[PDB]
């Protein structure tokens, strides 16, 4: 993943597809 | 401030971690064992879907609050707080010194409390608290 990706950005992408799947 | 709102959210996540970390029930010692039961199961599916993902992010060198900040900067639900939760006690359990039983749980807990309750204590208390967490039962 790029470094320009920032990791609190990749946690909330886990947790809305969380809602999701949910 | 350090309210009754405060110690809702704190003692819910603080009680989490250290079951994490030290395989004890600690469902007895908060209030909400219903919301409590699925949190910790929401947080073990995250857990058990994302750990190799967040084996690399914790491989940096990261601070945790920034991370926890981050995902809250603009909004919040409870799939968010959910997966900040399952990625903080992941982490509490990584970062353990091996010559204390410290696996930072207070600092842990209160970062993330404090990330919620700084700029949505509202939406929280209009929630129920955690009884809104009851969605993802099951």
């Amino acid at each position: 993943i790029s470094s320009a990706i920032q990791v609190g950005h990749q946690l909330a992408l886990i947790g809305d597809e969380f809602n999701r799947a949910y | 401030m350090k309210d009754e709102t405060y110690y809702i959210a704190l003692n819910m996540i603080q009680n989490y971690i250290i079951e994490y970390n030290t395989n004890k029930p600690r469902k007895s010692f908060v209030i909400d064992s219903i919301s409590y039961d699925v949190l910790k199961a929401a947080c073990k599916s995250v857990i058990k879907t994302n750990y190799n993902e967040f084996d690399i992010i914790i491989s940096r060198n990261i601070d945790f609050n920034v991370i926890v900040t981050q995902v809250l900067e603009d909004k919040i639900n409870w799939g968010r707080i959910i997966t900040i939760i399952a990625f903080c006690a992941y982490y509490s359990k990584k970062v353990k010194q091996d010559t204390s039983p410290q696996y930072y749980d207070g600092i842990i807990s209160e970062a993330i409390t404090d990330a919620i309750l700084s700029k949505y204590r509202s939406w929280f208390i209009d929630q129920d608290y955690w009884n809104g967490i009851r969605i993802y039962k099951n």
